[PDB]
């Protein structure tokens, strides 16, 4: 209604510790990594809005050179003044090509937060993998030192095998 | 040193050319104009004082840059592109909205972003509230000014001593003697007649933005009391009422149905492909279970998992509380234990009407710790600010009627809410000294509790069935009319035992008896609590809003507390909204706090130079390159001219570089050293180990000081500032005149010809002294709170003779947790004993010191057993569990009697004396 000898348990005891706190080591080098990459994927989303409000106003000045123009460009004709128009449009095509290094500077950076975002998954995959061990390791270890109390040892001599 | 930057004209026309980064942004644009000129268009553009730039800053807001002596460095633009735009509206509101976001390092957009009712009705109740009593600051006069700026502070509570009195303006000086018991506007009248041969002024320190004033007399100031004790003459100045104006300026019920939910889908799960989910649920209230932990069935280890299952709970959605929160737990077990991730939602909102429809919560991880629980009820109810990378679960509410329906109010409540000898002995027996018998007996004799026991109020709220509406609506009856308690079992109510929000209202009620001086010392429990809190507008929100508008202080320190956890997801958004409110409603200390964080970011920058340095170069070296980077315009300035944030009434002036220095530690904490007109005061950044272990024990040893100094005993300790600032990141206050114990030591005498060297003569015997009642304190302090590690490294003692303890690793019998020992060192009692193998009288007086210093400690054990426990939410390894509570309770020993207690720690008294020698 309800099985070794002590020194042999004790030994046992010092290799579950160990293998406890190495894998306890181990998980908080992952929780570690996953704090650092959630810190690192914050800010990079964080920086594609940032992008996004500066290709934003690169297309709000787009909208400003087109309707602002429109009268310009007429005047300088009548005038006959097209060198002045020739001034005008090449700064709008330089505009436009410094928009699209930006556009090239933003995919980089969706890119590497597309590989960060992988990476992040993948760290938490092996931190998922190693939780069974590390509960388990927990568990094992404290059966071993209760089954111990039990049977009377000392606290100094627990003590020697858990280091 | 130079940059390409993007210039965007309002014509549409556009500049692109180098720009110095050291050059502000009114330099910036006059090289603009200067080649504006020979661009089209220009004719048309007006002058450039009528635009303003617009940049896109680092948390991706468009910023309007006002102030153009800022540096283009320390702007900080995303990428180098400036726009022009029209000087005008109202930018009031905008120069605050931007200043706020960089200030708080959070975007204001990301409130907005979330299209969030509570949110939005936060930030317009809040703001709304703040600017009123910010507006209602300034129509007040200037002693109420003065109150809230620059607050009394005093000693925890006769000789006649000479005073250098000043006026503004003026070099010269007037010494004379004044009694110490004299009231200042007697002070300030001795001095105004000295001019010529009152109430329209106010004194003041040199160097130092602490003002004596009121009723109080002068001996109960800390400048005084510090000038008195020490022996130098107090320095002041006399300022008029005209230059503080100048700073001033410049039904449920009916519905009876099974409560239940639709677990539909699981979205990015990373688990073991072998293995199959398992989603454990159970509804809580606190940290109690309403029902049985419902569980769904097994599914294969994917991605995107699916149930589409009825989960049917064993309560009714009438007998639901109002703080009742469905907690959830994804699991991975083998088909014939692994916690992946859990989350928590409440079933009410904040408007009190029962959730219905989908709702797509965002999981956050499960951490592996001692207790290994199911479920984690103590957790967050706000969702995982990390979207599309981190797990979620999508569930959905059912329907149960054609209109909504809210959670009833006060008024329906207290209606449903009304209506021996032998019993009346037995509970005495329990609440002066629970099991399920002795619950249903308090339940019974509830009203009886509310006439004869009304402190055990935190005891009948527990043993209440909170999973039944009904005896909530009794409860609640009571609650309204129960009668006020005092501040230390108010403290208790803040738990996360007790979630009810008219409880927290209770709580908060009688928590405004506080003085700002004592509120002070539960600022940082406080905080911590708001953790716990369910919704964004709550009474301890408010409370802690409505002290930092009336102190200036409060609202200082209300701020780094917050400020700090800002990289902390859990909390990012509740601190994030509540630092908006605070900005808002003190402008004035918006533009102290920015000189303050623009410091900080420097010393980040300057700690991270020097610690790439010091693994390649040697430290002479690297001492050098250190003041170099320091020694530049937007270092130096940026460095120079502060209030402190360790004691923003501290004016940091002028930075001493020579005197500047790093330690060779694992983190490589840099030692920053100032000068202004008084003298000398330092400060240690450190930036790698987190500093709130260290801020919690250094505000107990200075709580312990407190209570010690009320009982009429002033044991000389030393509780310096300790400030966390950021992600790892805080100040440390230099105690100045002082050197560890290993320093000195590196025999027999080492300490006490220390001493000889620095108090020759005469001063000899008033230094023993300093050192006997300081060692005494902090020999109790480190016993009380458990605190091991201790040696010469980490032990100080200044050149007065005062002894003092820094940087607590470790506390709570934490090094596995074992009881620490009384421990006096040979050393020690040797100094002590002034140099003599045996002196009986000295230690008798040492022995006395620390029984009485044990003994009030005592008195006040409550106070440490509250505030630790409700520690426990700044998720501290070491300050976790009950058991962590539990040996304050053993090492105060508040369950044995106080003659008990008190030869047991003689006990242990005699025990560490026989131990020195050995
Ligand atoms: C160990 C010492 C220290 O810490 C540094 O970080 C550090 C960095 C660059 C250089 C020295 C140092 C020193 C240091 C070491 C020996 C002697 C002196 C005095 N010196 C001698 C030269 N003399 C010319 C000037 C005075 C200081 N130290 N640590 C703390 C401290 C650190 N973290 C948390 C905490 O709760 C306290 C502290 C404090 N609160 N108050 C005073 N000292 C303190």
């Amino acid at each position: 209604q309800q099985e070794d000898n002590i020194e042999a348990v004790g030994k046992k005891l010092h290799e579950y510790n160990t293998q406890f706190q190495e894998k306890s080591r181990e998980y908080d080098r992952l929780y570690e990594d996953y704090t650092r990459t959630s810190q690192e994927i914050q800010m990079k989303r964080t920086a594609i809005e940032a992008f996004n409000e500066t290709i934003k106003i690169f297309e709000e000045q787009c909208q400003t050179q087109e309707r602002y123009s429109k009268e310009y460009i007429e005047k300088f004709k009548r005038e006959g003044n097209e060198t002045e128009i020739q001034r005008i449009m090449h700064n709008y095509e330089k505009l436009k090509s410094r928009i699209s290094e930006i556009v090239d500077s933003r995919r980089r950076l969706e890119e590497d937060l597309k590989k960060q975002a992988a990476e992040y998954r993948e760290i938490d995959k092996r931190m998922n993998s190693i939780k069974p061990d590390l509960i388990q390791l927990r568990k094992t270890r404290d059966q071993y030192l209760m089954w111990l109390t039990q049977k009377g040892v000392r606290q100094k001599k627990l003590n020697e095998w858990l280091g | 040193q130079s940059v390409v930057v993007d210039f965007l004209l309002p014509t549409g026309v556009y500049l692109n050319f180098p720009v110095s980064r050291n050059a502000n942004l009114s330099t910036i644009k006059q090289l603009l104009w200067h080649r504006a000129q020979y661009e089209p268009l220009f004719h048309m553009l007006s002058g450039p004082e009528a635009y303003v730039f617009t940049c896109i800053n680092q948390t991706a807001e468009q910023q309007e840059l006002e102030d153009e002596q800022r540096r283009l460095c320390d702007v900080q633009p995303f990428l180098p592109v400036l726009r022009l735009v029209a000087r005008e509206g109202d930018r009031v509101k905008k120069l605050i909205n931007s200043q706020i976001s960089l200030l708080i390092g959070k975007g204001l957009h990301e409130f907005d972003s979330l299209c969030d009712p509570e949110v939005n009705d936060f930030r317009a109740k809040m703001c709304q509230f703040c600017e009123e009593a910010a507006a209602r600051r300034q129509q007040l006069g200037w002693e109420a000014w003065l109150q809230y700026s620059f607050p009394l502070q005093l000693e925890p509570s006769n000789r006649a001593l000479l005073v250098n009195v000043k006026f503004e303006g003026s070099e010269e000086s007037f010494t004379f003697q004044v009694s110490t018991k004299d009231v200042p506007l007697a002070l300030m009248a001795c001095a105004l007649r000295k001019k010529a041969t009152p109430e329209d002024y106010t004194l003041q320190v040199n160097g130092r933005h602490e003002y004596l004033y009121g009723s109080y007399p002068l001996c109960q100031f800390q400048y005084i009391c510090s000038c008195l004790h020490s022996g130098l003459t107090p320095h002041l100045t006399m300022v008029h009422s005209s230059s503080i104006l100048a700073m001033r300026d410049e039904s449920l019920w009916s519905l009876e149905q099974p409560f239940r939910i639709e677990l539909i889908q699981g979205s990015k799960v990373n688990a073991d492909e072998r293995m199959k989910l398992v989603v454990q649920a159970g509804l809580f209230h606190g940290n109690e279970m309403l029902c049985k932990t419902v569980s769904s069935s097994e599914v294969s280890v994917c991605s995107e998992p699916v149930w589409k299952q009825r989960l049917e709970f064993d309560i009714n959605i009438c007998d639901l509380p109002r703080m009742a929160r469905l907690c959830f737990a994804l699991y991975a077990v083998i088909e014939k234990d692994c916690p992946i991730a859990w989350a928590n939602l409440m079933l009410f909102d904040y408007k009190d009407q029962l959730k219905t429809g989908e709702r797509c919560l965002y999981m956050w991880p499960s951490v592996p710790d001692e207790k290994g629980e199911l479920l984690n009820p103590t957790g967050t109810v706000r969702s995982n600010p990390n979207t599309d990378s981190a797990a979620a679960l999508l569930i959905c509410l059912p329907e149960v009627a054609p209109h909504p329906v809210y959670y009833p109010a006060l008024e329906k409540i207290l209606e449903l809410g009304r209506h021996t000898e032998e019993e009346q002995l037995q509970l005495r027996e329990i609440l002066e000294r629970l099991y399920e018998h002795e619950k249903d007996l308090v339940w019974k004799l509830r009203h009886e509790v509310q006439e004869h026991f009304p402190e055990a109020l935190a005891r009948l709220l527990l043993v209440t069935k909170w999973n039944k509406h009904e005896d909530v609506a009794q409860m609640l009856y009571l609650l309204c009319s129960w009668p006020e308690l005092p501040v230390l079992s108010a403290l208790e109510l803040l738990d996360f035992s007790f979630p009810d929000c008219h409880v927290g209202s209770f709580a908060i009620k009688s928590l405004r008896k506080l003085t700002d001086d004592e509120l002070f010392q539960y600022l940082l429990q406080l905080v911590q609590v708001l953790k716990y809190e369910s919704y964004l507008d709550c009474e301890l929100t408010k409370f802690l809003l409505d002290r930092a508008l009336a102190n200036r202080k409060i609202g200082h320190f209300l701020f780094w507390h917050l400020r700090s956890e800002m990289h902390v997801p859990s909390v990012a958004l509740r601190f994030g909204l509540i630092l908006e409110a605070y900005c808002r409603g003190s402008t004035h200390h918006m533009k102290v706090l920015m000189k303050q964080g623009e410091a900080l970011s420097k010393l980040k920058a300057l700690n991270d130079f020097v610690k790439l340095s010091s693994q390649k170069t040697p430290k002479p070296q690297t001492k050098e390159l250190m003041h170099l980077c320091m020694r530049q315009e937007a270092y130096l300035e940026a460095l120079s001219h502060l209030q402190s944030p360790l004691d923003p009434s501290t004016l940091l002036a002028e930075v001493c570089v020579e005197q500047c220095t790093f330690m060779d530690s694992k983190m490589k904490p840099l030692w920053i050293m100032y000068s202004n007109e008084e003298g000398s005061v330092g400060i240690i950044f450190k930036n790698g180990d987190d500093l709130r272990q260290d801020m919690l024990t250094l505000q107990m040893i200075q709580l312990m000081d407190v209570l010690w100094k009320q009982e009429g005993l002033d044991l000389r300790m030393t509780p310096y500032g300790c400030l966390p600032t950021g992600d790892r990141t805080g100040l440390i206050e230099v105690v100045l005149r002082s050197d560890t114990i290993a320093n000195i030591q590196l025999n027999k005498d080492a300490l006490l010809n220390w001493l000889k060297s620095k108090n020759p003569g005469e001063a000899l015997d008033r230094a023993i002294e300093e050192f006997t009642l300081s060692c005494a304190g902090y020999c109790v302090a480190t016993y009380v709170l458990g605190i091991g590690d201790r040696h010469s490294d980490n032990i100080m003692i200044r050149e007065s003779g005062q002894l003092f303890h820094i940087d607590f690793g470790h506390f709570l019998g934490n090094f596995n947790r074992e009881r620490v020992p009384f421990i006096l060192t040979y050393d020690f009692v040797h100094v002590i004993q002034q140099g003599k193998t045996n002196n009986s009288e000295k230690f008798e007086r040492f022995r006395g010191y620390c029984e009485r210093a044990y003994t009030i400690l005592r008195r006040h054990g409550l106070l440490f057993l509250h505030l630790f426990a409700l520690m426990r939410a700044a998720g501290l390894p070491e300050l976790s569990c009950s058991k962590d509570i539990q040996y304050l309770k053993d090492s105060l020993a508040l369950g044995k009697t106080e003659e008990e207690a008190l030869k047991h720690f003689r006990v242990k008294f005699n025990e560490a004396l026989r131990e020195s020698w050995k």
